[PDB]
């Protein structure tokens, strides 16, 4: 509460409290002492990062709360079997353990993927330290920002950065550049008088962030550190806690999906269990082998790879994402609140139009001058650019020919700059141009005169004569001015020409842009000869009388690719919407031309207008478009807001604070929405953070922006945003395939062991084996759906409703289970009496037989032929029994792979083989397939047996079975869009 | 939540998706039992040699382990009677459906000519070990501490052992060699041979009355009150006997302890 009365006090208060004096500052020794008091003048970075926590962090989810539950379960069961001798409960540590093995694996992939990001965005980052002109004991000298403490004195000139919150005391034409706590694109003058009793609206205050424009000014320094209004905006950014990505939800959707099934499935067997004679003991082991067969082992580390070969896309674009769920959030996001100076505009006071030869001329106001200048042949044209080019100071700083021109630094005051870079891109070697017309006499820019004003020689010995060029406020030039430069002559300057002036410098101010008047005149050889001595005091010269040239006006103009970006993602059905700390009226300017409101749409104000009523009476459901400012915002409530949104569709939010960016992205977000936030400045960490993804950019972005969000863009380059919606909404479309596939093949491991349950037939499918599915064969083929392309025009459809469209559904989740799976299953179990009659056992044998198989004590047992059977003997033919069963599997699921590559569409019309990884990843599949079974020493490392090549043609009938019904569901719904064969199949 | 007369179209078009996959579930083992043959296997690729038993079989843990007091009667009747039951369907009572056999050599019966298209199957009856039928020691030698231990090979559908000679047991301990002497085991019938008119096996069905031939090995030389182990191996030219991942293929192991 320091800083709300700091302002307010007299200068003797201030020395007071702060132990300072105004014109010699502190003394060395307590400047020293309050520095070792209050610390370094600089934000707190976060500091709670252990870097063990940090990978703690990434063993928690969805899928691995779920994967540890199942884990544990593991080990409670392994205790209960060993407790009644249970032999082989090594296959219960194998898989708790590999269980807990993805976890960590994928955890510490995440975490080298997250410490990548971090290095990416510090090396894009500036570390050299700021500066600060410091008077201390009455001496001026410069030292390091972060050594100012509270109550020193300091100075700044054009161009330095505010180094702490500065009280200002004294100050000369002084303007400075606000653009990261307020929106504010134009300059804001400081002066030492208390203008407001809120140091946010007060002139004599310096924020801690900022950068000093013009002028010059001398202050105390009234809070260093996270005391300045920078420091609490922060702290706040950072109090507020950010939900949990859609992408996260989903996951955590399905796994509720999959735990209800599994605790269903092993619940009704438990007490089927207990009904065959069953031990409760073991009765309630089978209970927890099935919920845990229920949990898909490799799925976790699917989900990340396909997430990460998203971020590595979109990271090729120089769009870095922190965390891998970033990638999907952009797909699902329906409402965009997007700040205005610095993200959507350059924030860079740019020449948008010039008015001369009678006619408002519009420049290139783009970055890489992408768009189209003005005409460049008149006479006039050219006078009006000698004085714009001749009548400046500004400088461009030394060695930056590599450098974009709209991307050099120039030593200059606000205006001075923008037009130094005008005509350094007109022109071309503006200030070598002006050197050759030398300048003899110089007025700058001040109160008294009110203009700025120079006299130069001309440039060939063939002219004797001198040249006068003068800019200033449009009206104090025109006043001053005879004659005016108009198509190739020199015209009287009548009252046509003062009221056509007039209507064109008014025109260009309705814009809300900075509009300057220039004009000249040639003084005569004869009374001005070479080396006359002109005298600024005695006015020597003509201060009157002089020949208008034109005017220019300036503007914060939009980044080049930003107005493009906008129409791209409204026509994707996001609704934009901008919350901007500048005034209403620029703001609707820029809202208007990069496409947040449309041509021929109108706010009431702007309908009450043509209308000729008061606005009260105009209907507001008639308006399309509305601004609301900060001052208005804060008189409404939740149900008023609500209302003033769903109502007027393209919405503008002017000089809105902080915490009401927060308040909007939170009303939307309870709304239902899935916000995203656009920023640059500390004034949108709050919002950033809140966003269900904040998009900071990486070059205009400030620490705190680019801290709180959860995506950088390098290279400021606003159209990588559209690529994010479609690679986003590519992957969840991609992860319902992927997912989709890796769940189906749960089922026909699941069944083999609950028959081997009931039915008591020798176990068809052991435990080793199906890890081998789960994380060996088929993790290729799972992240090759990675890779399919839209089978829709991805990027004109809107964004999913978050409530039916998920990335699992009972109908998904259910055909994949019991229709594909059971068809899967009776493969499987085809393929397994097959090998066993084949090898001696009979259907009608295998059902009860399971006692007398897996008995030890057994070395006589009679096969269906009556042969005997030893133990070893039996096993081998359990183990051929696996991998009978294991190929079983495979064949269907080359298939379905090839059913979930699409999901509407039929596989001929987008063909087989448009994927090319998918099928290297089929080859890979097969291939190792055959390396578990014919290599040398597989039947006793693992449970994998050579088996004769007619089992491998058994279950090609059941896959191309699939490849047929998919096909037909596929085909019935695509032809006929009816609701009944849609909901019912469709996924 | 769907629509209770969707529900019943759900319901119906699960139980008939799951009809019409289990007939062709029937379909297929109608088709794959027709594809094979009652007499023989089709492949046959876990029995290349052929598993051995013993009796009595009793384990403890880690195989066979037998241990008894010639003393107390009590550890030793389990034994003598699980020889009787066993024995009791190689009684001439009991096992009438056959021939008497003296061909001496392989019984290849190309042709099926038995009642109901049977096939003639050998007859090896108890009184054939002479010593170990049961009689004329009910205890089969336990009492004595000369126990028999009955062998017995595997039976697989036209298999053939060697036609050399006979395919004998040769049941010896394994680390005893230095204190003590060498086992003596008297077998019967004599040198612990199997008849060659035993092979080849046609199958349950083919033969429903055969009996595998047997070999008694009775163990003289034992030391008492000591812990010994005892394998069998059976010698022929196509018989292996030692491989690591089965070890009742061909021989048979056995802890044994008579204790006084
Ligand atoms: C679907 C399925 N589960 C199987 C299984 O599960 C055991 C061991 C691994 O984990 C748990 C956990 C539990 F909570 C309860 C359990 F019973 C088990 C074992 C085998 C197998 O290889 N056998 C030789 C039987 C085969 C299986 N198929
Ligand atoms: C075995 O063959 C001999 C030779 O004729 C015969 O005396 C005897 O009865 C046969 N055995 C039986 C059980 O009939
Ligand atoms: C078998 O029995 C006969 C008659 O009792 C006897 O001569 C012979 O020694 C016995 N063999 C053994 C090993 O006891
Ligand atoms: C054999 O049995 C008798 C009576 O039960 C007993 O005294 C003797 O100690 C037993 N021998 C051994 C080695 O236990
Ligand atoms: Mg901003
Ligand atoms: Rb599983
Ligand atoms: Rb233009
Ligand atoms: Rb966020």
């Amino acid at each position: 509460e320091m800083e709300i009365n700091d302002h307010q006090l007299s200068v003797a208060e201030l020395e007071q409290k702060y132990q300072t004096s105004a014109t010699k500052g502190l003394s060395a020794s307590l400047a020293a002492e309050l520095l070792l008091r209050d610390g370094p003048n600089a934000l707190r970075p976060p500091r709670g990062t252990p870097e063990y926590v940090k990978f703690a962090r990434q063993l928690a989810g969805g899928l691995q709360c779920l994967m540890w539950v199942a884990a544990a379960i593991c080990l409670i069961a392994f205790a209960i079997q060993a407790s009644e001798g249970d032999l082989t409960t090594d296959d219960n540590l194998y898989l708790a353990l590999a269980l807990i093995a993805v976890v960590v694996v994928t955890g510490c992939f995440g975490y080298y993927q997250e410490f990548k990001s971090t290095n990416i965005i510090a090396s894009f980052k500036n570390l050299v330290p700021q500066q600060a002109t410091v008077i201390r004991d009455g001496d001026k000298f410069q030292i390091n920002a972060d050594q100012l403490v509270v109550g020193d004195l300091v100075e700044m000139k054009g161009g330095d950065r505010v180094p702490a919150d500065i009280r200002i005391l004294q100050a000369q034409g002084c303007k400075v550049d606000n653009s990261s706590l307020t929106g504010e694109s134009e300059p804001q003058t400081r002066s030492p008088e208390c203008t407001h009793e809120s140091p946010l609206e007060t002139r004599n205050i310096a924020f801690f962030s900022t950068m000093c424009l013009e002028g010059t000014a001398q202050g105390l320094v009234v809070n260093t550190g996270d005391r300045t209004i920078i420091g609490r905006i922060a702290s706040l950014a950072s109090g507020v806690e950010n939900e949990k990505t859609p992408i996260a939800i989903e996951i955590e959707h399905f796994v509720d999906i999959i735990a209800g099934l599994a605790i269903l499935f092993g619940a009704t067997f438990f007490i089927v269990a207990m009904c065959i004679g069953y031990t409760f003991l073991r009765a309630m082991v089978f209970f927890m082998a099935i919920v845990v067969a229920y949990v898909p082992e490799g799925l976790l580390a699917t989900v990340t790879v396909c997430l990460s070969l998203t971020a590595k896309r979109l990271a090729s674009k120089n769009c870095v994402v922190k965390n891998l769920e970033a990638v999907e959030t952009l797909g699902s996001t329906s409402v965009i609140c997007s700040d205005k100076t610095g993200t959507l505009t350059q924030n860079r006071m740019t020449v948008s139009h010039l008015w001369f030869d009678n006619h408002i001329h519009s420049a290139d106001t783009t970055e890489d001058q992408s768009g189209q200048t003005f005409d460049q042949s008149s006479e006039t044209w050219r006078a009006l650019c000698r004085v714009l080019t001749l009548c400046n100071r500004a400088a461009f700083k030394s060695g930056q020919d590599a450098v974009p021109v709209p991307k050099r630094i120039v030593i200059g005051d606000a205006s001075e700059t923008a037009l130094l870079k005008f005509s350094e891109l007109t022109l071309g070697n503006a200030m070598g141009y002006r050197e050759r017309f030398p300048k003899v006499c110089e007025i700058p820019f001040n109160s008294t005169n009110k203009f700025q004003l120079s006299i130069h020689t001309l440039e060939d010995p063939r002219d004797p004569r001198h040249v006068l060029v003068m800019k200033g406020a449009p009206e104090r030039v025109l006043e001053r001015c005879s004659s005016i430069l108009i198509k190739g002559q020199e015209l009287p300057l009548d009252e046509q020409w003062r009221e056509a002036f007039q209507t064109a410098y008014l025109s260009l101010g309705g814009l809300g842009e900075r509009v300057l008047g220039f004009c000249q005149l040639y003084l005569s050889e004869k009374d001005y000869p070479p080396g006359y001595a002109f005298d600024v005091e005695a006015m020597n010269f003509p201060t009157s009388g002089l020949c208008f040239a034109g005017l220019v006006s300036m503007i914060d103009p939009p980044r080049a690719t930003v107005p493009d970006a906008v129409l791209k993602c409204r026509t994707a059905g996001i609704r934009v919407i901008m919350v901007t700390g500048d005034h209403p009226i620029t703001a609707k300017a820029i809202a208007a031309s990069v496409g947040i409101i449309s041509e021929g749409s109108e706010t009431v104000e702007d309908i009450a207008a043509r209308l000729r009523v008061p606005v009260d009476q105009v209907n507001r459901k008639d308006a399309r478009a509305c601004v609301i400012n900060g001052m208005q915002l804060k008189d409404m409530d939740p149900s008023e807001l609500v209302e003033a949104l769903r109502t007027h569709p393209e919405m503008v939010f002017a000089r809105t604070s902080p915490q009401q960016k927060l308040v909007i992205v939170e009303s939307c977000q309870r709304l239902g929405a899935i916000v995203a936030v656009t920023g640059d400045g500390v004034n949108d960490s709050p919002a950033l953070k809140k966003a269900d993804i904040g998009v900071a950019m990486g070059i205009a972005g400030s620490d705190a922006a680019k801290n709180a969000a959860d995506m950088i863009l390098l290279d400021d380059n606003f159209a990588s945003i559209v690529t994010g919606v479609e690679q986003g909404r590519l992957i969840f479309d991609n992860l319902k395939k992927s997912i989709a596939y890796t769940l189906t093949k749960n089922i026909p491991e699941l069944t083999p062991y609950l028959i081997y349950i009931t039915v008591s037939v020798p176990l068809p499918l052991g435990c080793i084996t199906i890890l081998f599915i789960e994380l060996c064969t088929d993790i290729f083929p799972s992240v090759s759906l990675a890779y399919e392309k839209a089978e829709s025009d991805i990027m004109h459809l809107r964004p999913r409703n978050p409530k039916r469209d998920r990335l699992v559904n009972e109908p998904l989740a259910a055909y994949s289970y019991f229709q594909i799976g059971a068809i899967q299953s009776f493969a499987g179990f085809t393929d397994y009496f097959t090998a066993m009659a084949q090898e001696g056992w009979f259907p009608l044998l295998c059902v009860g037989l399971r006692p007398q198989w897996e008995n030890h004590h057994l070395q006589d047992l009679q096969d269906s032929y009556g042969q005997e059977w030893t133990f070893g003997q039996r096993l081998y033919q359990q183990y051929t029994c696996y991998t009978v069963f294991f190929i079983s599997i495979e064949m269907c699921q080359i298939a379905d792979v090839l059913i979930r590559k699409t999901r509407r569409l039929s596989a001929f019309q987008q063909g087989f083989f448009r994927n090319r990884i998918l099928v290297i990843a089929i080859v890979f599949q097969v291939c190792i397939g055959c390396f578990l079974c014919y290599c040398p020493g597989m039947p006793n490392i693992f449970n994998f047996m050579p088996i004769r090549f007619q089992w491998w043609l058994v279950p090609m009938p059941f896959s191309l079975l699939i490849f047929v019904y998919d096909e037909i569901r596929k085909l019935g719904v695509r032809c006929c869009p009816g609701s009944w064969w849609d909901q019912e199949l469709y996924y | 939540g769907r629509t209770l007369s969707r529900w019943v179209w759900i319901s119906l078009y699960y139980v008939a998706f799951y009809v019409v996959m289990s007939g062709i579930f029937a379909l297929c083992i109608y088709v794959l039992m027709r594809t094979i043959d009652p007499y023989t296997p089709d492949y046959q690729d876990q029995l290349k040699s052929p598993g051995v038993t013993l009796r009595p079989d009793v384990y403890g843990e880690k195989g066979l382990d037998i241990s008894y007091n010639v003393s107390d009667s009590t550890t030793w009747a389990g034994l003598a009677h699980t020889l009787h039951r066993f024995l009791a369907g190689y009684s001439p009572a009991a096992q009438e459906g056959s021939i008497n056999c003296t061909s001496e050599k392989y019984f290849f019966q190309e042709s099926f000519l038995a009642p109901n298209h049977t096939k003639f199957s050998c007859k090896f009856t108890a009184d054939m070990l002479q010593n170990c039928s049961g009689r004329p020691d009910p205890t089969f030698g336990f009492a004595e501490g000369k126990p028999c231990f009955i062998i017995k090979m595997n039976r697989i559908v036209k298999f053939l052992p060697g036609n050399s000679t006979a395919p004998r047991v040769d049941c010896a301990f394994l680390d005893q060699p230095r204190d003590g002497p060498p086992l003596q085991v008297e077998y019967f019938p004599a040198n612990g041979t199997y008849s060659l008119h035993y092979f080849p096996y046609y199958g349950k069905k083919a033969q429903p009355h055969y009996s595998n031939p047997l070999v008694a090995a009775k163990l003289l030389n034992v030391p008492r009150n000591r812990d010994v182990v005892i394998v069998c191996k059976i010698l022929a030219e196509h018989v292996s006997f030692d491989n690591p991942h089965d070890p009742y293929e061909g021989k048979v192991e056995f802890k044994l302890k008579i204790q006084k």
